[PDB]
């Protein structure tokens, strides 16, 4: 389930619209509650945005860094540091 | 439903339950603020005639790029921005202006330039910019710029830099256009006969690129101006309009639709229910009168 | 998280709010302009019953009412611009101002130079900042400070910059009125405004009413109106007459801003409307490098400088144009990529900036 | 019947919206969406139309012949008015030049229409008025015995949203009716001097009232025994759609010589 | 459905219960107002569009440091209670400002303007790409800029590259149309503009062609001198009054800067004026080249034979030469385009630039 949406990001390999559609669809991930779902769109979001970034993605990391839910900013910030890597520093410093 | 339901709808709400029962229709502000619609024009080529040289010309510029857009795209010619006509006064500017939109069968839109002159705090600004979207929704069309233009087909209106302001703005928004949209189904229509209300704008490239030149009547063609204006109403059926054309000279198309009208209260008081050639011999002899003046 | 506290707040706040909407039901029912409590049934004369208003009236002489505390009712409430008066339930603050202006409460521009504009800020000191330190000192001299200052040379000099660095250090109020906007083409509009302005500047004591540009409204008088100089004229003379009327001195200040001198009258020259005149015009060799050493600290720097060589290809300047030399110095060494700032690129500045205030 | 009785509220109806159902305006400012009589849905409706209205049915009461009221002054009416061709001899040019505009259309629409010019619909008069001008427009209508119905047009001049708009749409409408007729606008310059160049602001509640008097003058007069006499201090330009082709067709001068 | 369901049913829950006892308390026709001010006896006074106004209690929806005045709230039938908080209606870019969102073109597409380029990305591309420089060093990118050349040639196309690059909406304002000639229009419509621009940030406040409040004057009279000046004197106090180093970024447009006083221009805010460089060979080859893409042609024409002839000449006379070409195939009635009518078109535009006569060509 936590792995069905890791593996949405290997099978929009090689997918134009579908890239795309992901801004769409992880919209449809913050209507759907539940722990489970909450803890896993960070990474959901930080494992496209290595390999297709995305603007709207680091946008919203920096909303769940300040989040109450414990699990959700742990996750964010890693992933945060995961597109802020290939360079040392950027909007990251 | 929330789809029938839109901004800007009309709708009957109950004043008794504050339930949305039904849907009018929509409404707007600069439609009654001195611009306007005419669909379907009733100005033909023929109407001015004597056109030729600026028939082809005219047509290859408008026509063709709103009857076939991919073909201008595809060959290598973005589509022409702006046309200025200048010639002679009082011909047919305005009359070609409608007679093109009748053509391609598109929406004239007349726009009054100093109407769109209000003195608050940009409700001027506002219309300026709705007429941009207006048009864009109502696309094609001509968009026509009275009162830049001196006719006596209609009358000459404008004074001041109060328009030369305004036609300022029709050329940037061509710009626009072509700009973040990359599209353009709406050409906008200048005509004058007057330096006093150019603007350096107007004499730029990428801006305006067109200049297309408006006849002057002649023998030929006023006979062909004078034969649509005695055959919209009752005549006399041995004429020769070729006959009364020669004897005008001088004498613009607003003069031949004149000649009828000076023609007509001869047949009138004579008691006639029909004009004849007299009338038009004698109507032609009116006007060369007036032209020569001490 | 962040949700469910954010309904626990609605809830609490919704519940009392219920309960205080019925009692406000119940009864039938601060700036303002006029008063108008619409009904009246609590509260010479013994008894309340005041609504100022032309379509009708309720009139009644005597305010007060520590029982039942008045107000209520159709609400607008307090004093009355013709003086009958909800006298003292529920805060009125001298007939105040519903019309607004621009408020800045301390303008953020600390002390862009302290150095090179030496005298100028030192004018500023004795006027505003220590009659507001100290109000005992000036009171024991028996003098009063500088009702209104007049700072010249051409604007955005750094003349903003210095003015609202000391109101910083105060705690002082900016008031930005702007001239060029006052203009209407409507009946009295303008000079209604500025009375206004003055009844609130009263209340709000400790301001620096900023007045741009003395061009743009005030600028003649000798025309004897001409329907673009006759609502101008009207609300300067209006103007002046507030501030020799008296505003109290040593708390309100009034500073305006003037690009050229020729806009000037004798009823705008005179104590009660300017008594300073403070220089931005033109500095000295010495001066102009002050103004250079102060903006280049912040900067990073690579070795080889001197002021006064920076100075030295001024032939007069204006404290806008040195702003620009130490600027766009940078700028050269940022195209290069470069944090650092050299003895080249200043000279390229200076030749650039003169060059184009030319003509 | 007695349900629907007075007292009354004055309204006018805009348009029908569907099948017993209307829109109203009534004058006060309140709008309202109301029933129609079945049988007065049939034969009797008309698309804008004056109407009583009842203050707690919301319900189509009557119909009214169209001259409901405004609360600026009424305007004047005049049948056979008292000045009839008292100035006269030397004005050679000037009465020819009303008498073949003004009379003739009047007396008879058909033959204008049989030839296929158009006839005159308005027409505007410039020159001074009140030494000669006046006198002569008067006395055409007497002489063809329409009504004369002297409108004040500086008086649109009404301060207020559109009770001015009402007024010209009862007035055309009661032309068309009360024909022959002679609609006669002082000081048209009023109403209708304005925007030409950005100059003459302040003209934003009378840019209504002209859109009101096009659509009424243009629609009707199409054969014309209705005359619009327009009438100018000594001449004003106007806002292009009067002064073109289908309303102001003669415009007529009184010689300088 | 049911796997749903079971989270579905208390997520619901804690919403609906606020929801609810909102509704019955916000039960309508409730009407909108605005906040006229917040006070100091914790009232707020409103502005209601139904005539009255009232001294109004605040039912915390969001707090009170979370609302200022000017924002529309819903409020209760009489008292007017403020029950719930809405959100602003009708910002007004669609009004005083004519919007170009992502507009197009870019540096490559004209680029052999490369000096010239660097120079424009000084003080508005590369601070938003390197924010670094600008605030390790303590001083600011130019807030505003001036480019002088021509439209449709030069000027207009750095203008699009530029702001497209930058990912700001692109706001064109038309200067002589500001021109409105009465006691009370323009100081306002700049305030106005200056306002939206800085709340919605980052923005380009692009003036367009300003060459008739480029008069300044010593002595202000009557409202024929006075007018102008106004509105002059209302773009100089706006700069002087704020700084900012990209909340309000200006283009600032006119054909030549001789028209503009160097007291308007201000410098410190605007330290760079920017010049118009015509086209050279690589760049003619260039604009050629993007602009015979679109095109279909003969293999006749030669891009090169064309750019070698032409002396020195604007982008404007490449994009010319392009669409009077099309035109001379068009009413030839084919979609070929041969290399004599190339050269046509650029005998004809050449020689009305090269004309100058007796006093350049001396």
């Amino acid at each position: 389930l936590a792995y069905a949406v890791l593996g949405i990001a290997l099978i929009a390999l090689g997918e134009d619209i579908g890239k795309e559609m992901s801004l769409r669809h992880f919209g449809h991930l913050m209507h759907y509650g539940n722990e489970h779902i909450r803890r896993m769109v960070p990474l959901a979001m930080g494992i496209v945005s290595v390999s297709d970034p995305q603007m709207k993605v680091f946008d919203t990391l920096t909303r769940f860094s300040h989040d109450a839910d414990l699990e959700v900013s742990m996750n964010s910030i890693f992933a945060m540091g995961l597109c802020g890597a290939g360079t040392n520093n950027a909007r990251l410093a | 439903n929330v789809k029938d339901l839109k901004a800007s709808q009309r709708v009957c709400l109950r004043s008794d339950s504050y339930m949305l029962h039904k849907v009018l229709e929509n409404k707007a502000d600069p439609l009654v603020s001195l611009m306007m619609v005419e669909k379907v024009p009733d100005s033909t080529y023929d109407m001015v005639g004597g056109l030729t040289k600026q028939i082809k010309e005219i047509k290859e510029v408008i026509e063709l790029p709103v009857k076939h857009p991919e073909l201008f795209e595809s060959l290598g010619i973005a589509q022409p921005k702006g046309v200025i006509l200048y010639g002679p006064p009082g011909t047919g500017k305005t009359l070609l202006a409608r007679a093109v939109a009748h053509h391609t069968d598109c929406k004239f839109i007349r726009v009054s330039g100093a109407e769109l002159v209000q003195k608050y705090i940009g409700e001027g600004s506002r219309m300026v910019r709705e007429l941009f979207v207006m048009a864009r929704e109502h696309a094609p069309s001509i968009i026509f710029m009275d009162e830049i233009d001196s006719i006596g087909s209609t009358r000459v209106e404008g004074s001041g830099g109060g328009d030369s302001e305004v036609q300022r703005t029709m050329l940037e928004l061509l710009n626009q256009l072509d700009g973040f949209e990359t599209s353009k189904n709406i050409k906008i229509i200048m005509a004058t006969n007057r330096l006093d209300i150019l603007d350096p704008a107007l004499l730029r490239p990428g801006r305006i690129d067109r200049k297309i030149e408006f006849p002057p009547p002649s023998v030929a063609a006023r006979a062909e101006i004078l034969r649509i204006h005695s055959r919209k109403m009752n005549l006399t059926r041995g004429i020769n309009l070729r006959k009364v054309a020669e004897k005008m000279n001088g004498c613009s198309g607003a003069d031949v639709k004149g000649v009828c009208t000076e023609a007509g209260m001869y047949a009138l008081r004579e008691r006639r229910i029909h004009v004849t050639q007299e009338d038009f011999e004698l109507a032609v002899g009116k006007v060369m009168n007036k032209n020569q003046e001490t | 998280l962040k949700q469910t506290e954010n309904d626990l707040k609605d809830i609490e706040a919704r519940i009392k709010e219920k309960a205080g909407v019925k009692e406000s039901d119940t009864g039938l029912a601060h700036p303002l302009q006029v008063a108008r409590c619409t009904k009246i049934i609590k509260g010479e004369d013994a008894k309340y019953v005041i609504n100022l208003k032309q379509i009708a009236k309720f009139v009644v002489g005597l305010g007060e009412r520590v029982s039942p505390t008045d107000i209520e009712e159709g609400m607008r409430v307090g004093v009355d611009r013709s003086k009958y008066n909800i006298e003292l339930p529920l805060p009125p603050r001298i007939d105040p101002s519903v019309t607004m202006m621009t408020v800045e409460e301390k303008p953020d521009v600390t002390y862009s130079d302290v150095g090179g504009c030496k005298d100028q800020i030192e004018k500023l000191r004795e006027v505003v900042e220590l009659p507001l330190l100290s109000p005992e000192r000036f009171a024991t001299l028996g003098i009063d400070p500088p009702k209104g200052i007049l700072l010249y040379g051409p604007p955005g000099t750094g003349k903003t910059l210095c003015a609202r660095a000391v109101a910083n250090r105060t705690d002082a109020t900016f008031i930005r009125v702007i001239g060029s906007e006052l203009v209407q083409k409507y009946v009295g509009e303008g000079a209604r405004m500025v009375r206004e302005l003055f009844e609130m500047a009263r209340t709000k004591k400790a301001c620096i009413i900023f007045f741009d540009e003395i061009d743009a409204v005030g600028g003649a008088r000798f025309d004897d109106g001409a329907g673009g100089d006759n609502e101008v004229q009207r609300t300067m003379l209006e103007l002046i007459t507030q501030l020799d009327g008296f505003d109290p001195r040593g708390n309100i200040k009034v500073m305006f801003a003037t690009n050229r001198p020729n806009t000037l009258d004798p009823a705008l020259l005179r104590p009660g409307r300017i008594d300073r005149k403070v220089e931005f015009s033109l500095p000295d060799l010495e001066g102009r490098a002050n103004i250079f050493r102060i903006h280049s600290k912040s900067m990073s720097v690579e070795r080889g400088i001197r002021w006064e060589l920076i100075s030295r290809l001024c032939p007069n300047s204006t404290g806008a144009e040195l702003r620009s030399v130490c600027t766009e110095a940078g700028m050269f060494a940022i195209r290069a990529r470069r944090k650092v700032a050299t003895e080249k690129d200043f000279l390229k500045a200076v030749d650039k900036v003169i060059s184009g205030y030319k003509k | 019947k007695r349900i629907q009785s007075v007292p009354l509220v004055i309204g006018q109806f805009l348009e029908p919206i569907d099948q017993n159902t209307g829109i109203v305006s009534s004058t006060t400012g309140m709008s309202y969406v109301v029933r129609i009589l079945s049988t007065l849905d049939r034969e009797l409706l008309k698309p804008s139309m004056s109407v009583a209205l009842h203050r707690h049915s919301n319900a189509l009461v009557d119909i009214l012949p169209p001259d409901s009221d405004s609360s600026i002054s009424v305007m004047g009416e005049n049948e056979k008015p008292d000045v009839t061709y008292a100035d006269v001899g030397g004005l050679d040019m000037q009465k020819q030049e009303i008498r073949e505009a003004v009379e003739l259309p009047l007396v008879q629409a058909d033959l204008y229409e049989q030839i296929g010019i158009d006839p005159p619909r308005g027409v505007l008069l410039y020159g001074p008025p009140g030494t000669g001008k006046t006198m002569l427009v008067k006395a055409v209508a007497n002489s063809t015995k329409a009504a004369f119905i002297r409108v004040n047009g500086s008086e649109f001049v009404h301060k207020y949203l559109g009770e001015g708009p009402r007024m010209v749409r009862d007035v055309f409408r009661l032309a068309r009716e009360n024909a022959p007729s002679i609609i006669f606008i002082d000081e048209v310059d009023s109403i209708a001097t304005k925007r030409f160049d950005a100059q003459t602001g302040s003209d934003r509640e009378v840019q209504r009232i002209l859109i009101e008097l096009l659509t009424q003058m243009d629609g009707f007069d199409q054969s014309t025994n209705v005359k619009v006499i327009m009438a100018t201090n000594r001449a004003d330009t106007l806002d292009p759609a009067l002064l073109r082709p289908g309303r102001l067709d003669r415009k007529i001068e009184f010689p300088s010589l | 459905f049911v796997s749903n369901s079971e989270i579905l049913k208390p997520f619901e829950k804690k919403q609906e219960e606020e929801k609810k006892q909102l509704e019955e308390i916000r039960g309508n026709p409730l009407s909108i107002g605005t906040l006229e001010e917040i006070i100091d006896d914790d009232h707020a006074i409103v502005t209601s569009p139904t005539m009255p106004d009232y001294y109004v209690s605040i039912l915390s929806f969001v707090d009170k440091e979370l609302l200022e005045p000017g924002c529309s709230v819903l409020l209760h039938h009489k008292t007017m209670s403020i029950v719930g908080v809405l959100q602003d209606d009708a910002d007004p870019m669609v009004s005083v400002m004519k919007m170009d969102k992502s507009p197009t073109e870019s540096y490559s597409d004209i680029g052999g303007l490369e000096s010239q380029i660097q120079e424009i990305k000084e003080s508005v591309e590369l601070p938003l790409t390197h924010p670094e420089l600008y605030e390790e060093m303590g001083i600011k990118p130019p807030k505003g800029v001036i480019l002088y050349g021509a439209p449709g040639t030069g000027k207009t196309l750095l203008a699009k590259a530029v702001a497209n690059q930058t990912s700001a909406t692109f706001l064109r304002i038309v200067g002589s149309e500001l021109i409105q000639k009465y006691l009370g229009d323009g100081p306002r419509l700049c305030r106005q503009i200056f306002k939206v621009a800085g709340e919605n940030a980052p923005s380009i406040v692009f003036i367009d062609e300003i060459d008739a409040i480029g008069t300044k004057r010593y002595d202000s009279n009557s409202g024929g001198e006075r007018e102008i000046q106004r509105t002059m004197l209302e773009l100089l106090n706006q700069l002087d009054g704020f700084d900012d180093r990209g909340d309000v970024k200006v283009i600032m447009a006119t054909n030549k800067i001789e028209t503009l006083d160097p007291a308007l221009i201000r410098p410190g805010r605007i330290d760079r004026k920017i010049l118009f460089e015509n086209p050279d060979l690589s760049t003619k080859k260039k604009i050629l080249g993007i602009h015979t893409s679109k095109m279909n042609l003969s293999e006749d024409v030669n891009l090169e034979t064309l750019v070698t002839t032409k002396d020195d000449l604007s982008g404007a006379d490449i994009q010319a030469m392009c669409t009077e070409a099309g035109l001379l195939a068009l009413r030839e009635r084919r979609m070929q385009v041969t290399a004599e009518d190339f050269k046509q078109a650029k005998e004809r535009v050449m020689k009305n630039k090269v004309e100058e006569n007796l006093e350049g060509l001396y």
